[PDB]
């Protein structure tokens, strides 16, 4: 992961009987703490707003995220990179329903790969996600990370605020559990918080929805 | 490049009226939505009020709906929030938010009913 | 746990007392300090009281505030006099187990304080 590393993330998911898959490519610089990505849905239309899944596609991998020198040994995700890890994420939206996702992240060959399966439940018409009222903007966030020896895994928690055209703000609870596929040393950190700052842009060159995405994630 | 400066914070006895004002610099206000969050000492931040980019409608939380009665003027490049009725729950402090490109938080001001 | 209370908005020239108490048994063993955070400026050192009893106050505030640790009540109170608009900063209470100078371990939620 040291230095510039390319990444290709492909995933598929089902929401209320609607199946859609998204594939994307980009690169991350852990030394500079920067991450650049470009996604696209092979399906004609994606039923829900993109941001509710941009968050999942972004926070599915933490290897690229930079950490301070004191926390370099503390990181668990980098330690498990050689043999990968599996994340189970539960997201409870504020009355918009629930996401249940399972992802696998691993360094295949000499390139990093992430795959995700998503299920959406408890969705009703006239909702924010159903109505596509969410704008294209995003917000920075903080994610808290804590160890768990009983499950031999790292658990993350936080709240994500998504925006609505009328201004309505949806506070959704995000919980993550990680299990290292490998049998190596975990080096699980006791407690630490990562601040994420993400900005989204579009390329007028193509008619296809671009979702050109930039992250700067720093631990503390 | 861009900055947000909010003022007008002052202590108010219950039943009084207070006006907060958030001004912007380095970007237009008419082309983007505006928002006002609130957080109490030692409490998680929460979105109390806000106003859509188009300005046709404004959205509040369950408790404060109808209290804030927010307003905006494009030429002034400043947004105004009116306390209207006051309750002790407003002891928490306020923050002014508008995210063009990368997200921006304003320093805001602290207001407590006492 | 450190609990600080007794703060509220007031006019200029008023005297208010902020009471800080640690629920963790004794407080005399703990050096107790107070700091202020301005609405948009860096945090500053308000005052401190130590094991030997020496009380240290910043030059800007010298001669106006006083810290008293009450043996009878086992609590540390910061009394303010001639409060001015420059003191709008929120006040926090902290403690350190080491007599010598350093960073304070414990901390308190804090209360808002204001003037005219």
């Amino acid at each position: 992961f040291t230095g510039v590393v390319p990444i290709l993330v492909e995933l598929d998911g089902d929401v209320n009987g609607h199946k859609f898959s998204v594939r994307g490519e980009g690169e991350g610089d852990a030394t500079n703490g920067k991450l650049t990505l470009k996604f696209i849905c092979t399906t004609g239309k994606l039923p829900v707003p993109w941001p509710t899944l941009v968050t999942t596609l972004t926070y599915g991998v933490q290897c690229f995220s930079r950490y301070p020198d004191h926390m370099k040994r503390h990181d668990f995700f980098k330690s498990a990179m050689p043999e990968g890890y599996v994340q189970e994420r539960t997201i409870s939206f504020k009355d918009d329903g629930t996401y249940k996702t399972r992802a696998e992240v691993k360094f295949e060959g000499d390139t990093l790969v992430n795959r995700i399966e998503l299920k959406g439940i408890d969705f009703k018409e006239d909702g924010n996600i159903l109505g596509h009222k969410l704008e294209y903007n995003f917000n920075s966030h903080n994610v808290y990370i804590t160890a768990d020896k009983q499950k031999n895994g790292i658990k993350a928690n936080f709240k994500i605020r998504h925006n609505v055209e009328d201004g309505s703000v949806q506070l959704a609870d995000h919980y993550q559990q990680n299990t290292p596929i490998g049998d190596g040393p975990v080096l699980l950190p006791d407690n630490h918080y990562l601040s994420t700052q993400s900005v989204l842009s579009k390329d007028p060159n193509e008619k296809r929805d671009h979702m050109v995405l930039l992250e700067f994630v720093t631990a503390a | 490049q861009v900055q947000l400066v909010e003022n007008g914070g002052a202590c108010v006895k219950p039943g009084g009226s207070l006006r907060l004002s958030c001004a912007a610099s380095g970007f237009p206000v008419n082309r983007y939505s505006m928002r006002w969050y609130r957080q109490a000492p030692g409490k998680e931040r929460e979105w109390v009020a806000g106003m859509s980019s188009a300005g046709d409608r404004s959205s509040y939380e369950d408790s404060v709906k109808g209290r804030f009665t927010i307003s905006r003027d494009d030429a002034r490049n400043t947004v105004y929030l009116q306390m209207n009725s006051l309750k002790p729950e407003d002891t928490a402090v306020y923050y002014c938010n508008v995210n063009v490109g990368f997200e921006y938080w304003g320093q805001g001001t602290q207001v407590m009913v006492s | 746990q450190l609990v600080e209370n007794g703060g509220g908005c007031v006019k200029a020239g008023g005297s208010l007392r902020l009471s800080c108490a640690a629920s963790q048994g004794t407080l005399s063993n703990l050096v107790t300090g107070w700091f202020r955070r301005a609405p948009g400026k860096e945090r500053e050192f308000v005052a401190n009281i130590g094991r030997d009893g020496l009380t240290v106050y910043s030059n800007s505030v010298k001669g106006r505030f006083t810290i008293s640790r009450d043996r009878a009540k086992n609590t540390v109170y910061l009394q303010m006099d001639s409060l001015k608009p420059e003191d709008t900063a929120v006040y926090y209470c902290a403690g350190r187990l080491s007599r010598f100078p350093g960073e304070y371990d414990y901390w308190s939620k804090g209360t808002p304080v204001m003037v005219s």
